[PDB]
């Protein structure tokens, strides 16, 4: 005997966050907060340099949200944990394979609803213990126990999304890896450095020097007719991007589908 | 009885690999437009960079080890 | 006759760690401390330059997290001690290979479970003696004494990570090699320098001279509108890396997978 | 009787030559999924940079100096 | 008649060490300490430029015992002596050819057991006099007198590593050429040159002059934007290392499996 709430089974899609949680957890339970984003800015400070106004909080969060949504689409991840209500159809040979299906977003947190219908009638509900899942490819498949396609027969509903890593320098497969954070304040870190970029000195001024009386200075800064002020630490921004990007790849994998 | 009966496999290029909904809306629109009698004859349009086929079977299957059986 | 702890036979898989210690290891016992960090940076300090604060040991700990695991993703290796609950499938050419099986993290320290399944009842659990492992590789194979495929039959528990080294210069297959603790810090590395780059002189500084009365001098500095106060140190790093990574990708080898 | 009986060599390229652990481990993976009647038709999957198969002798052996003999 | 230890035959496999002395036996007996990489860097002199601090002999074990792996991995050896626990599959051609066996580690300094078992007890273990080995490449052969496969059947011990040499200008097989070890310094000297480099001149500084009340002072570091201020000799030393490795390759030769 087994104890289990009806739609999750501990053997094949054990229940891993309760429903209700979703709305709760957000960007700074993962640790993009605005503070790490200026960590990774230390000794730098950002201000208007007409007034004593530094870039509030809104501002960083707002880019930090477009940031995990670029880390979204540069790898076909779903991120946050969400609910997805998703029909699919028949295709006979993956049917025959055990009734086999890829989630068009992955990875999977767990499965609540495996069900078949030919009208909105739901006409065979399979049970619980029946349905196993591979969490981190999405893969849903089914085992029983005791023309050649049509559209949307079958309906799924699941969980996608990863959790917050629980134990330092680990992560399950239903849970984030570390470099997924560092890639998305990366990517925070090249729009702020866009915007700091071009507030060294004046606007548009490569190099200045005054002389005044016998009172001389000379200042030449890091903008350049051809770079700019800050193409610097994009350049290595994007040097570090590229591995970290490419690394992570191998975890994931190429896609496939058959035809 | 078992598998490795594929004809071969066809390579698209692209920058960033496409996600799996694009290609299961792909494989949608391969089915309905070609698969069986149905649309048989026809000829799919693709414009991405650069395609291939990769071969891994022979044109044509036949039996092995014919004289050594006899 | 022979004494040992059921799960742990001294033929094929001995015991190596004990389960309660796997909480009790981390980044500390390996030697990723802070101190490493500074070593490697002798006469350098780095601090905010309109303060008298050096960054503290958390940042110091945050980026050797994240470098180990971007470690843990150049190669296909897991790290630190963990335990594992995994589920495979059943492949008949390998289940008839003497039950082959390549664990999806490695190296193994040791395999506490190994079971077949059905609904969740086992329907047959292996005697210890039987089964025996490859540590690195992470192999699993089965020694019996006295459709083609199906999801999630099997299932395997086992512990994946490597133990500190005990002894100087040298390391067993199961015990973490110098390089991996020596790449890690150079991944930690790059982030600092990336920090410590552009704090030199003030912001976006390249060149400075003043005049003042008699008074004059001048620098110039490692900045450029092309290249960064670091990059020399960046270059470095990245060129001492490309050999240590493909030299220890030669100690695992590539991968395979049958299809 | 003798050797020469090699029907080619299996190159892979690689900037460090593997470790002989690695290409033990290696082995074994070969035997297990591809050797013998099990597992015969499958097809293995390699990643690495290049990969190259140079044959050693004909497609098909045959008995020489057949007519010399005669 | 022939006196000898059970283990050791002087006939394939004659003793060489002591199986204590693996203990005794550490860096400083090959040549390995800091006094060869101070004198190597004669004339140059390292230190805190805030302080009259130079830096301590644990730095240099710590760079040399991490330089000695880098060499153990860019050339597969197991370099300083120690004991191996060894088990390995039956392969029917090579247990055919003699019983071929070709170690994991090499060079071989000695073999003390080889057996065959089914479940922990050992079927059958050879007499002494039958087994042959070649120490440089591992191979362990035999020779009695008067499915295809199977997993971890044979069991073998054995130590791997290199003695330090005896006499001047050469080195036996089983024996330290004395390329390692002036290898194993360079790649020291790469991290300490990469350390030294950043003292030269304050911080990040590439150019200097004063000029105050008639006294005038001019300096221009290597450092520069591009490279750094011992990139020089780090190149000198990458040439000499691709020259000396290369050279040592052909010593041991190239790997290979039959599949
Ligand atoms: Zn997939
Ligand atoms: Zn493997
Ligand atoms: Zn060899």
């Amino acid at each position: 005997s087994l104890n289990y709430e009806y739609p999750y089974h501990p053997s094949g899609n054990p229940k891993h966050i309760d429903v209700s949680e979703i709305d709760n957890l957000t960007l700074a339970d993962y640790g993009w907060s605005p503070d790490a984003v200026k960590a990774y800015m230390f000794g730098i400070v950002v201000q208007n340099p007409d007034t004593g106004q530094p870039m509030g909080d809104e501002f960083y969060n707002h880019i930090l949200e477009r940031a995990v949504g670029k880390a979204e689409r540069a790898l076909d991840i779903s991120i946050l944990p969400d609910t997805q209500h998703e029909m699919r159809d028949y295709h006979e040979t993956e049917f025959n394979s055990y009734m086999f299906v890829h989630a068009y977003r992955k990875p999977i947190l767990q499965v609540e609803n495996l069900q078949l219908q030919f009208n909105g009638r739901p006409i065979y509900k399979y049970p619980a213990n029946w349905w196993k899942v591979e969490h981190l490819a999405g893969h849903v498949q089914l085992f029983p126990t005791a023309a050649t396609f049509a559209p949307q027969m079958i309906r799924l509903e699941y969980v996608s999304g990863m959790l917050p890593r629980k134990k330092a320098g680990r992560n399950k497969p239903w849970e984030m890896p570390p470099e997924l954070e560092q890639l998305v304040i990366k990517y925070a870190l090249k729009e702020i450095y866009q915007v700091w970029g071009n507030l060294i000195i004046g606007a548009g001024i490569a190099n200045k020097t005054l002389e005044v009386d016998g009172i001389t200075e000379t200042i030449g800064t890091t903008q350049s007719a051809m770079y700019g002020g800050a193409s610097a630490q994009i350049l290595q921004i994007n040097e570090d991007i590229k591995e970290l990007l490419d690394g992570l790849r191998a975890y994931f994998g190429y896609n496939m589908i058959g035809l | 009885s078992h598998g490795g009966t594929t004809r071969g496999i066809l390579q698209i290029r692209s920058d960033q690999q496409q996600s799996q909904h694009a290609l299961e809306n792909f494989k949608r629109e391969w089915k309905s437009s070609l698969s069986g009698i149905n649309g048989s004859w026809q000829i799919p349009v693709v414009m991405a960079d650069d395609i291939k086929f990769v071969n891994m079977t022979p044109t044509a299957n036949d039996m092995q080890f014919e004289k050594w059986l006899n």
